[PDB]
């Protein structure tokens, strides 16, 4: 009879010590509470250090890295899936430890996805490389045989998996009833596919489950858990509209069944940026009539996230509106790291998490609390392996009943049977994992960071080292006062650099507010040059040289860094620009303004340091030697159309920050932004005299590059147009001035069998197909190892079909309009021949107009890609381990050098591809794309470009010329 | 520049030495930036969050 | 300093951002006859010391300098496959800088000579 | 050839024996010790005890 609540809302990221004000007097209890807690919590803990234990007991008993546990888990259930045990024994005996080391490891991984792929003699003396080597070399052999048998008991008692859902189902099966729920493994859909497989692997779960449900009521029926990340392929803010017509009817069509078993069906909680879209699912999927009368349905709340509390409200007035009975899990929260990172990445102006671990446990006794008093239309489930907040929960309760606690199989077993022995009437709900091998790697990744991590308890009980009453220290008491709520270690995003310099802001697209915010301000938001004009303008230039040159270094700092104020201050106005007249997505607009306003920020910092004071030389007594860097001239910038703002700025601050006058020619496609960045700069404190805009075609550019009095060039673009200025400009009988020369690439990825391939796809599609692949750094070669080249080229031809395709001031829109006719004529050209010439793995369908849609190739060679393609079309080889060295020289022939991207577990593998290649920009085990200005310092060799690096600490003196001052002081 | 003794004769790592212009095209020869330019750049970026 | 150890570039958590520089391949060093010892070695040994391979062409009147710097650089630790030291005119100087497999040219002698090193090396593609 | 000695003896005289052996399982420097910690690698086990003094002048313990 209530109203439904509005869509939530609540602010992403407020501050700690509001918070901790309100939750530290609160936390108070009377001294029989705390006696009774201190009693509880230290017979659990008793109970705990009393078998064979868990993954946390591995990795402190080998003192395992979790890299190595998570190679050792891998290996542990390929050799679990041989058909015969001594075949395994074997194996482990003769084969594991003595060599063949980055084979084992390659090979049990490919396992996962490929299970053909795994089923030779090995030469003595072998270097031990590899996870496995390494772990040999720092164990010795017998012990890593010994550790891989333990993994194996791990495997084989704590997961239920198989090759695909129907093995594992029938592995897990007990008319006995089932004593675990289901965790399902499966997260994160790349692929239309990938989401029905998901679904229908739930949707078998939930009959299994049912029909060994046993004949009680609930609570006590089993329980399934579903991530809505794993039933939509593009489960994100932008994609909204969409997810709300095609997710639902999936969410609900599973509740049904789940309903129709009576069991509890549980939504987990994922990443901070999806917290509103899902409650927004979550909510529409509870409204349907076809869910009345049952009282399973549910969802995870993370109370290390701020927001918790209010989510709680939320959820309570959601079952009040439709009345409801919920079951409601209480988690801290899975994904820590990445919410740290995350903020940081994207400039957001706080982290939406807690960042001191007590916080969180002061957040999760509180929301406990709060759950309890809403019993009993919401029934709480605490999930958590920690004694101290189990025994803080069971005070709080008063009782045991109404709620129930949860743990995973293989944690917390101890615990919780003490628990029930010292408190008969408690119940806990154990889950079981249980999924495909496929899906096993992302899930042991996010599981073993808790068992290691140095601030989780279960890993601190287990060592010993660590006293009893030091696990039972209270939350309240390591806080003590609101301001030390936030980590002292941990700064802000927009203090990321400090006190170098400012961070630029971004903006959270998983906030509506955030977002709708950003989307309403920009939506609220050129003649060309005669030759003689142009010439005009470099003699104007040459006049305005001389004081621009003797302008002390700070002013000319404080200029570019009033530019970078204006930027963001102005940054729906730029972001407008960038979408009608560089056609790029907001992302892409927002990201091109930040990294503008990056570089006036960073070439201030580095031009202070670099021409603020001379450098003192050291010499003879009764002399000084003192060297300076000064302006050379008059420079020429020459830019791009694809960053038309950024590297616009980037290369006319860097001139100016040097103290050379600059004329500046933009990318025929692009003036008006670069009109308006003039404005801005002259604005910002860039005298007209020190810089001039000239507009118009390569003839306007010529006509500036040819003259005589100049004194060096700034050129992002083609190769050839490079090499005609270098000639022009070695023609003249003058002085021989700098060029500085950022050209094309064509990029190369590299990626093995230990890389999970959901990864590797998301990553490939964003280095591909971001900006329609009119990026520089773009992706336009994936090489991929065979055992698992299927997989991985499916699912980046499933995610990529995922990809929105249209006009750029859309928020749904991934892939926006090539830059003109021209640019769509030469990709479609390169795409017709690649048909009659290579295999076809995708081909989209593009919109009517200036579109070019993703395509996939798969060459035979790597030499069949003899250009640069500037557009959304990546090409694929695939290659044999043993051949790596064909793959390094395929990428060596080609002459370019800009980014490669490098995808794999193996330390050595990937050094290996590092020391051999002489590319500009390498990343691993991430996109290739994006570079941060004072973070990635950009740029390439060979055919790529001159050098310096543009962002990096090179780049500045390049514009500049050295003068050194001797002064015999000896008359003195 | 020179002021009040010869103008020859510079000194490795005291007097930086070279010209622009007609004169040369720098860096300087025994001088701070002159090894750079030997040299080509490298950006390793490693996405370390799987370990830790 | 330069190329001892790398450089690590501020950053986010959960990822290492590290600046390295490296040898660029092979560098022609031609050296002038007013400084056939110094200005040889120079060149040389910083080209060298930035991790480059080095064909060096001393000035046609001094090469007798050039093999004992050479010889003495190799004696030093200079592996033989890093350092080669090529003699003759002008022809075999432009002969070094015409190749198309070399990755810079440092170079000390007359202004017009420079210009044409310069467009040898903006004609190549 | 290896010869394995047992401690063979009354209770009276034990807690003197348990005591001197019981500082050497203990040490941190002591290789058995050592070999037992999975942290400390197979390689730094076989440091050459001459690597670790280098000169002369450092063979005495410099704290
Ligand atoms: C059955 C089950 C289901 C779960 N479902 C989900 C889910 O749907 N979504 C989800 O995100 N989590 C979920 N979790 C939680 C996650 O899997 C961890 O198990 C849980 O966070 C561990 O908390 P704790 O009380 O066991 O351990 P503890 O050792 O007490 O607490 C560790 C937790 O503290 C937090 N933390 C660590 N360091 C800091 C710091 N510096 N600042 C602030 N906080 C910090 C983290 O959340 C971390 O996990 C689930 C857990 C279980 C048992
Ligand atoms: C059967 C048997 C009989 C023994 N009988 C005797 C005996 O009669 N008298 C006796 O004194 N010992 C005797 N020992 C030796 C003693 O009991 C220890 O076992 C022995 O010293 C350990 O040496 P190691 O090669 O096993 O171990 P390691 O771990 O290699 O060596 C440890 C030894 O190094 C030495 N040491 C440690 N720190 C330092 C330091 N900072 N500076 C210099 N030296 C250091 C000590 O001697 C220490 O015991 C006997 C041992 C055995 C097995």
């Amino acid at each position: 009879m209530p109203n439904i609540p509005p869509p939530f809302t609540a602010p992403y990221a407020p501050d700690d010590a509001e918070i901790a004000a309100r939750l530290l007097p609160a936390s108070h209890l009377s001294p029989p509470q705390e006696a009774r807690i201190h009693r509880t919590a230290t017979r659990l803990i008793e109970a705990i250090r009393k078998r064979l234990g868990g993954v946390e007991d591995m990795l402190r008993e080998f003192a395992l890295s979790t890299k190595e546990g998570l190679a050792l888990m891998v290996l542990a259930e390929a050799l679990l899936r041989v058909p015969d045990a001594r075949t395994a024994d074997q194996f482990i005996e003769d084969k594991l430890g003595e060599g063949d080391f980055i084979h084992h490891e390659t090979k049990s991984t490919a396992f996962l996805v490929n299970a053909s792929a795994w089923a030779r003699v090995i030469q003595p003396g072998e270097t031990p490389d590899g996870t496995i080597g390494r772990l040999v070399k720092r164990l010795g052999a017998p012990a890593v045989r010994t550790a891989t048998r333990q993994a194996m008991r791990l495997m084989g008692n704590h997961f239920v998996l198989g090759e695909t859902i129907e093995q594992a189902l029938e592995r897990g099966k007990p008319g006995q009833k089932t004593r675990y729920s289901f965790d399902m493994l499966g997260e994160g859909a790349r692929t239309a596919a990938d989401a029905r497989r998901y679904f229908d692997a739930y949707a078998s779960a939930i009959e299994t489950i049912g029909k060994a449900a046993g004949n009680h009521a609930l609570p006590d029926r089993p329980g399934i858990s579903v991530k809505l990340s794993a039933l939509h392929p593009r489960f994100e803010a932008i994609s909204r509209a969409r997810v709300m017509v095609e997710l639902v009817p999936q969410l609900l069509d599973l509740a049904q069944r789940a309903k129709a078993h009576d069991l509890n069906f549980t939504v987990d909680a994922e990443e901070a940026d999806r917290l509103e879209l899902s409650l927004d699912v979550i909510a529409a999927t509870l409204a349907d009539p076809s869910l009345k009368g049952w009282d399973g349905f549910g969802l995870a709340i993370q109370a290390y996230q701020k927001r918790a509390s209010a989510v709680i409200d939320y959820v309570d007035a959601l079952a009040r509106a439709h009345d409801r009975k919920l079951m409601v899990r209480l988690v801290k929260g899975a994904y820590w790291d990445t919410e740290i990172k995350r903020a940081q990445e994207r400039g957001l102006d706080g982290y939406p998490v807690f960042t001191r671990k007590a916080m969180t446990d002061l957040n999760y006794v509180a929301c406990a609390s709060k759950l309890l008093a809403l019993r009993p239309r919401i029934f709480p489930q605490f999930a958590t392996h920690n004694a101290l907040t189990v025994a803080t929960v069971l005070e709080m309760a008063e009782g045991s009943s109404g709620f129930e606690f949860q743990r995973l199989h293989g944690m917390g077993e101890a615990l919780y049977e003490q628990l029930a022995k010292d408190h008969a009437d408690i119940a806990y709900r154990t889950y079981a994992p249980v999924g495909s091998h496929r899906d096993l790697l992302a899930y042991l990744v996010r599981r073993l960071l808790e068992n290691g991590a140095n601030s989780s308890f279960v890993a601190q009980a287990a060592d010993y080292r660590v006293p009893v009453p030091a696990l039972l220290q209270r939350p309240a008491d390591a806080i003590v006062r609101p301001q030390a709520a936030a980590h002292p270690r941990i700064p802000l995003p927009c203090d990321l650099f400090a006190p170098e310099r400012r961070n630029s802001r971004g903006v959270e697209f998983g906030a509506r507010t955030a977002l709708d915010q950003l989307l309403t301000d920009v939506k609220a938001e050129i003649a060309d040059a005669t030759p003689d004009q142009a010439h005009a303008a470099v003699a104007a230039a040459r006049a305005g040289f001389a004081g621009w040159s003797r302008t002390p270094a700070g002013i000319r700092a404080a200029a570019l860094e009033q530019a970078a104020h204006l930027l963001e201050s102005r940054s729906a106005h730029f972001i407008a620009l960038l979408q009608r007249e560089g056609g790029k997505t907001l992302d892409d607009a927002l990201s091109e303004l930040r990294e503008a306003a990056d570089f006036c920020r960073y070439y201030a910092a580095q031009g202070r340091k670099l021409f603020g004071s001379e450098t003192a030389m050291p010499g003879p007594t009764g002399e000084s030697n003192a060297l300076t860097m000064r302006g050379r001239g008059v420079f020429v910038a020459i830019s791009p159309w694809n960053f038309p703002l950024a590297i616009f700025l980037g290369q006319v601050t860097a001139a100016l920050m040097a103290g050379n006058s600059v004329v500046a020619k933009p990318a025929e496609q692009t003036p008006r932004i670069a009109r308006e960045a003039v404005a801005l700069l002259h604005e910002a404190g860039i005298p007209k005299s020190a810089l001039y805009l000239v507009t118009g075609d390569g003839r306007i550019g010529a006509a500036l590059t040819a003259h005589p009095d100049i004194a060096g060039v700034v050129f992002t673009g083609s190769t050839e147009v490079a090499r005609s200025i270098n000639r022009a400009l070695a023609a003249k009988d003058g002085p021989i001035v700098p060029l500085i020369a950022e050209t094309g690439g064509i990029n190369a990825m590299i990626a093995d069998a230990t890389a999970l391939p959901e990864q590797v796809a998301d990553w490939v599609v964003t280095s591909a197909f971001r900006s329609a692949g009119q990026r520089c750094s773009a992706l336009r070669l994936l090489f991929v190892q065979e055992d698992v080249a299927d997989r991985m080229i499916e699912m980046v031809a499933g995610a990529a079909r995922e990809l929105k395709i249209g006009d750029p001031s859309d928020v749904a829109t991934h892939v926006g309009p090539v830059i003109d006719v021209e640019a769509k004529q030469r990709l479609d050209a390169h795409i017709a021949r690649m048909k009659t010439e290579a295999r076809l793995h995708f081909a989209g369908p593009a919109p009517e107009g200036c579109f070019v849609a993703p395509h996939i190739f798969e060459l035979t060679e790597a030499g069949q890609l003899t250009e640069e393609v500037f557009g959304p079309i990546l090409h694929v080889v695939r290659y044999r381990p043993e051949n790596l060295e064909r793959v390094l020289r395929a990428i060596e022939r080609t002459g370019y050098g800009l980014t490669l991207g490098v995808h794999s577990r193996i330390d050595d593998s990937i050094e290996a591809i590092i020391d051999r290649v002489q590319v500009g920009n390498i990343y691993v085990n991430r996109n290739m794309i994006g570079a941060v200005v004072g973070v990635q310092p950009f740029g390439g060799n060979g055919l790529s470009g001159t050098g310096p690096k543009a962002g990096g600490p090179h780049y500045l003196a390049r514009f500049a010329t050295e003068q050194t001052v001797t002064i015999n002081t000896a008359a003195a | 520049i020179y002021v009040n003794r010869n103008m020859i004769g510079a000194v490795v790592g005291v007097q930086p030495f070279g010209g622009n212009g007609l004169s040369g095209t720098g860096p300087k020869a025994g001088g701070p930036h002159y090894l750079a330019r030997f040299a080509t750049e490298q950006t390793v970026t490693i996405n370390t969050a799987a370990a830790g």
